[PDB]
RNA sequence: UGGGUAUAGGGGCGAAAGACUAAUCGAACCAUCUAGUAGCUGGUUCCCUCCGAAGUUUCCCUCAGGAUAGCUGGCGCUCGUCCGUCGCAGUUUUAUCCGGUAAAGCGAAUGAUUAGAGGUACCUAUUCUCAAACUUUAAAUGGGUAAGAAGCCCGGCUCGCUGGCUUGGAGCCGGGCGUGGAAUGCGAGCACGCCUAGUGGGCCACUUUUGGUAAGCAGAACUGGCGCUGCGGGAUGAACCGAACGCCGGGUUAAGGCGCCCGAUGCCGACGCUCAUCAGACCCCAGAAAAGGUGUUGGUUG
RNA sequence: GAAGGCCCGAGGCGGGUGUUGACGCGAUGUGAUUUCUGCCCAGUGCUCUGAGUCAAAGUGAAGAAAUUCAAUGAAGCGCGGGUAAACGGCAAGGUAGCCAAAUGCCUCGUCAUCUAAUUAGUGACGCGCAUGAAUGGA
RNA sequence: GAGUUUGACUGGGGCGGUACACCUGUCAAACCGUAACGCAGGUGUCCUAAGGCGAGCUCAGGGAGGACAGAAACCUCCCGUGGAGCAGAAGGGCAAAAGCUCGCUUGAUCUUGAUUUUCAGUAUGAAUACAGACCGUGAAAGCGGGGCCUCACGAUCCUUCUGACUUUUUGGGUUUUAAGCAGGAGGUGUCAGAAAAGUUACCACAGGGAUAACUGGCUUGUGGCGGCCAAGCGUUCAUAGCGACGUCGCUUUUUGAUCCUUCGAUGUCGGCUCUUCCUAUCAUUGUGAAGCAGAAUUCACCAAGCGUUGGAUUGUUCACCC
RNA sequence: GCCUACGGCCACACCACCCUGAAAGUGCCUGAUCUCGUCUGAUCUCAGAAGCGAUACAGGGUCGGGCCUGGUUAGUACCUGGAUGGGAGACCGCCUGGGAAUACCAGGUGUCGUAGGCU
């Protein structure tokens, strides 16, 4: 009473039916597996780039 | 043996006698080249072939009857020393068998013969000789066909003997040094050499 | 596999490395009064023949080797399990190898 | 069935070229990855550390992480319907700089220059790449000589 | 041999056949537990509209079955919905990568292998034939990425990381710049949302391909098809050719046909070939080979 | 040899054999007579002896106690002997017999006889696939 | 005496094998993936270094040499792209390396999370790239948290060990004990992990043509039958009659292969009986051929109209004999 | 023109042999007190400057081998898609596009960057 053992026969019809989905692409990507000396200084300059607050409306009144 | 319909044609992908196919017979034809061989190239300008036009498998055991029917032509009407028969088709294919018939358990069979895998177009025999002799060597590579499934056509080629120079330029290099006999075949001299080779030529 | 008896490896309660003297761990007898003893003890008892499996289908042939360091320091004397892969021979003490020899 | 090991397959794969064995040439070293830009993928047998799986061999991915002599990789891997953004770290030794990349970047920094070119001395200059459009109209001289006939030729053997 | 008694169901009794114990015996009969369980058969009741499969992945004392992923349907919801711009693609183009198959090669490596020649069994230069678990080479088809505003440009800010030095790097802020920065088609998004039935026996064909002498054989890749599908054609027939379907009228075709059955050549069709005392008569496709003929008709070289 | 063997029985000063007592009862094997009944006690089983393992209870020791440890340590096992008209085999290598058998695969064995003709029958031959002595032989 | 069990895959089943958990080459048709009881192999280990680092060194083999000494001992020089070695199968990689040798060592240590591969994108196993400690090594740059890479391994429950602490031990407190947290190990090889001997012809039920035995169907290896070529046989003479080495067919009266039909059943071997059919003609009718003198016989042709018997043995078809 | 130190590409750079080489440089060369290392100052480390271009090194040469590039083989082999094409089959032709690789022949044979230095 043997049977089939592999088939990938209608397989690509099926993955068709609905389309290959690509992930919609979304700005400010995840920033998972990254450095983690390099999250510790870039939460740094955003936890102190508010210190910078006035020198940056003064530069920006120059031009 | 099965008879020849069994594997007449190039089903299989080529399963030579190496590491892996072990327990291989010995091919039922064992000398390629009958005759005088150890003749000069001016000996035997004249060669005609074999040509096969189907894409099949000829077995050692018609490559070697079809040797000899060819072989006892040609020492009747051309004598024991005015030829030189080379067969271009050595048996590296092997036949699998499978037992004598549980029934397709393990079906992978043992090796049974050697055949020689021809192409349409490819030589199978070769046969030089006098000039003379053209009409003897149809006649000797004609009979040796029946012995050999499919198709087949006789052609004389142009070459001379068994180089692959045309005769009609075969004489012009020869006087310019360009082909200097070693044995059964030439060798071509380019000019693109040691210069010493050249002075020991000349 | 011949490991030596000393190591000088890292130490949880020192916090660095600090010499340690390896030995073999041995598995010691069970208690008598331990909870999945105290339960398969009551739940053999009385009529009802065996409650728990039998392993009968044994396939290792050898043991995981477990060394059992600990710091030479008086003051520390802390133990790690460092368990080591599967070898059919394992000698503590050996000898080490020579190369050029008969 | 096959094996599922890692390496299956790839005995051409991971193999260096003809005559190409030997030490890594330096500047495969030396170029720096940043964040962000579009890199190849393609195994090299010599270093086995950090070596990409053979399915992204000859894929292309955007960096997102960058260690010592080691990057990170947005992979594209279509499994059965799903694309997904695969995340792998491999060394930089089987990665190159996309040349497709470098290539459009150049294209933007043309097109910026041509569109300010061309506002400065008001013409209207395209920058829209246009594929190849039918042949237009031209006249062949025959040189006065004419045509040479062509025939079949008769078979030989 | 009658009658009266004895032995009662895992028991009785048996000169032993698993015999016999009320037509019931390799464990009687009766009622109940009990509507015992069944991955196994059988059946499963009105109409219509709309959408519409799967026999594949992983795991399972699984392989007549489930769980899971896929395919399905329902319910929506977030937006867009003139140009324009987002966004999208079983497709091309451009740019740039990936591969080691066909073919080729072995006078190149590994392996196999034929014949002479030269110099002195080897050694040199040649030569014949090969590889699926060989390869210097190497396609076709094929795979990945890219083809902009999430950009470009100018000027600053933050950092505890980096450091000869704003030196990097990344983040942030202000200002300026559409010719949207290939062709074509097209509405998209919500981990293609939420719940979700059925299926998890497939089978067939072109090409590729494995075992097998072969098989209406067994086993794969790809695409289509059958199954779920009727219709025209192949006399006929699940798969072939054409073409897919609400109910009709007119017209025109496809594949295939047009002596008659049988709609259409009831053309003053064209040119040849062929006589068969087993003629021949067209995809799949349903009987032929090697080898022959001073049958006949062409052609080639002498 | 009855305070028993055997067996019934949920249970008793229970019951059967037993209104019995070894010329008895119970359990098996073989199967009249005649004639023989060979070898193997290793294995399995039964049975018979007195020098490692060995439960609960009891004794000893440590500990606040639970607990732990130690000594002692039944039957049975293990060790040893006997036993094959015990299972069996031929640890012993099939003895006496018998046979191509209701038992012989090759096989329609070989030979003689029986018929015009015989894969049948009988008498012989026996390295007998795979006969054989109370799993009884003749 | 009672209860239960006595794996699965499988060209039926059993036996065999493990294709049941893994690895290499190939199949595989140039991304990846891709089946069969496809092909050729490997695995349940080994290693205190064969791990880590630094330094120096260069291998296999060959040539020429040198007391014993030779085809192989050791010394020297030259050539030597690796033709050696790298624990193992194979593939890949590798030359002032990853090999060999030497001296310092324990990054085979303590941790958090992310990632890759088999993948459902779960777990395990095995990998990748960081980070925080603590170290090794080198002058240093660096390199190293096992083996050059691809295999070399294991859930819940339970036991055991290690470690930690405002952790519990139930009305409080102390000490035992027990429990818990965290990390190892003890193992499930049917390897995502029940605790498992048969027999049944005395058999039973549910089913299955998903699946065997009997017919038919495809196939023709085998069996049977028939050509072609002509070495040779035929005293001489290849083809009167034959036909080696080869080779092409046919048949479905052998067997095998397959498993498409039938398991809510197609009665199944032979004989007897009886009819019709096929020709690959044994005899008869009409011919051709001979190594046809006659006779007898052989080959071939038109040809199935007619006939093909009686018995011993065997259930036998099949043989054998009268 | 040339030479060093560090290199990038890693034979057009390599290999064999032959010829030539100013000046500096490099190397050879001369020693072993110290540093350091060997069985041995050969190698290695150190100290030095009498000697030359022998070799290394560089340049050139060879109808040189190899390598590199191109041609040829060749629109050949192979191949996408298509047909109620041919053929008993094996296979082959055509349509639509794509398109190789040996032998053979020719040409070429290092180059670039940083720093310092010599004619
Ligand atoms: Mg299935
Ligand atoms: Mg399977
Ligand atoms: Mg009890
Ligand atoms: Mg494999
Ligand atoms: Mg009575
Ligand atoms: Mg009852
Ligand atoms: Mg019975
Ligand atoms: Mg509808
Ligand atoms: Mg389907
Ligand atoms: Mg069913
Ligand atoms: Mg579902
Ligand atoms: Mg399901
Ligand atoms: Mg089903
Ligand atoms: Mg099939
Ligand atoms: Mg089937
Ligand atoms: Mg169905
Ligand atoms: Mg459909
Ligand atoms: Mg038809
Ligand atoms: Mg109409
Ligand atoms: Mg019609
Ligand atoms: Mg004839
Ligand atoms: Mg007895
Ligand atoms: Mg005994
Ligand atoms: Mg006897
Ligand atoms: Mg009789
Ligand atoms: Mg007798
Ligand atoms: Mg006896
Ligand atoms: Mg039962
Ligand atoms: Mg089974
Ligand atoms: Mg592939
Ligand atoms: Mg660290
Ligand atoms: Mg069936
Ligand atoms: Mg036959
Ligand atoms: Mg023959
Ligand atoms: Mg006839
Ligand atoms: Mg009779
Ligand atoms: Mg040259
Ligand atoms: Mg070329
Ligand atoms: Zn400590």
């Amino acid at each position: 009473a043997k049977s089939k053992n592999h088939t990938t026969h209608n397989q690509s019809r099926k993955w068709h039916r609905n389309g290959i989905k690509k992930p919609k692409s979304q700005r400010y990507e995840s920033l998972k597996g990254v450095d983690p000396k390099f999250m510790r200084n870039m939460r740094f300059a955003k936890k102190h780039n508010k210190k910078g607050f006035k020198k940056m409306l003064a530069n920006n009144a120059k031009n | 043996r099965r008879p020849a319909r069994c594997y007449r044609y190039c089903k299989n992908k080529p399963y030579p006698k190496s590491r892996f196919c072990r327990g291989v017979p010995d091919p039922k034809i064992r000398i390629f080249d009958l005759g005088r061989k150890k003749a000069k190239v001016d000996e035997f300008p004249l060669c005609g072939h074999m040509v096969s036009d189907e894409y099949e498998q000829l077995s050692s055991e018609a490559l070697e009857a079809a040797r000899i029917c060819a072989n006892k032509y040609m020492v009747k009407s051309c004598g024991k020393d005015g030829f030189h028969i080379r067969v271009r088709l050595h048996p590296f294919h092997v036949n699998r068998i499978n037992k004598m018939l549980t029934g397709m358990r393990g079906a992978f069979g043992k090796p049974q013969g050697t055949v020689a895998r021809v192409n349409i177009g490819q030589v199978i025999m070769s046969i030089r000789t006098k000039t003379q002799n053209k009409e003897h060597v149809i006649e000797a590579l004609r009979r040796a066909k029946f012995k050999f499934p499919g198709r087949q056509k006789i052609h004389i080629s142009k070459k001379f003997g068994f180089t692959k120079f045309n005769a009609d330029i075969f004489e012009s290099m020869l006087a310019e040094k360009r082909l200097i006999p070693d044995g059964c075949g030439v060798k071509y001299i380019p000019n693109r050499g040691p210069l010493d080779k050249w002075r020991a030529i000349h | 596999v011949n490991v030596p008896k000393t190591r000088r490896t890292y130490c949880k309660k020192c916090g660095r490395h600090q010499p340690h003297k390896v030995t073999q761990y041995k598995k010691g007898k069970d208690s008598l009064y331990a909870q999945g003893k105290r339960r398969y003890d009551r739940k053999q008892s009385g009529y009802g023949g065996q409650t728990k499996p039998i392993f009968r289908k044994k396939a290792k042939t050898t043991k995981k080797i477990v060394l059992r360091l600990e710091c030479v320091d008086s003051n520390c004397r802390s133990k790690r399990m460092l368990a080591i892969k599967r070898c059919k021979h394992f000698e503590l003490g050996g000898d080490k190898k020579r190369k050029g020899q008969v | 069935t096959n094996t599922r090991g890692k390496r299956r397959g790839t005995r051409y794969m991971f193999s260096r070229p003809f005559r190409k064995h030997g030490a890594v040439p330096l500047s495969t070293y030396m170029r720096i990855y940043k964040k962000g830009d579009i890199v190849d993928i393609k195994g090299m047998g010599t270093i086995q550390k950090g070596m990409p799986h053979k399915c992204y061999h000859g894929k292309t991915g955007r960096v997102y992480n960058v260690t010592q002599h080691a990057v990170g990789i947005i992979v594209n891997k279509q499994l059965r319907g799903q694309i997904l953004a695969k995340r792998i770290n491999v060394r930089v030794e089987h990665i190159r700089h996309s040349k497709s990349r470098d290539s459009f970047l150049q294209r933007v920094k043309e097109n910026e220059r041509k569109k300010k070119e061309a506002k400065e001395k008001g013409i209207w200059v395209e920058l829209k790449r246009q594929p190849a459009q039918p042949r237009e109209a031209h006249f062949v001289r025959t040189g006065g000589v004419e045509p040479q006939l062509l025939e079949p030729i008769p078979y030989e053997f």
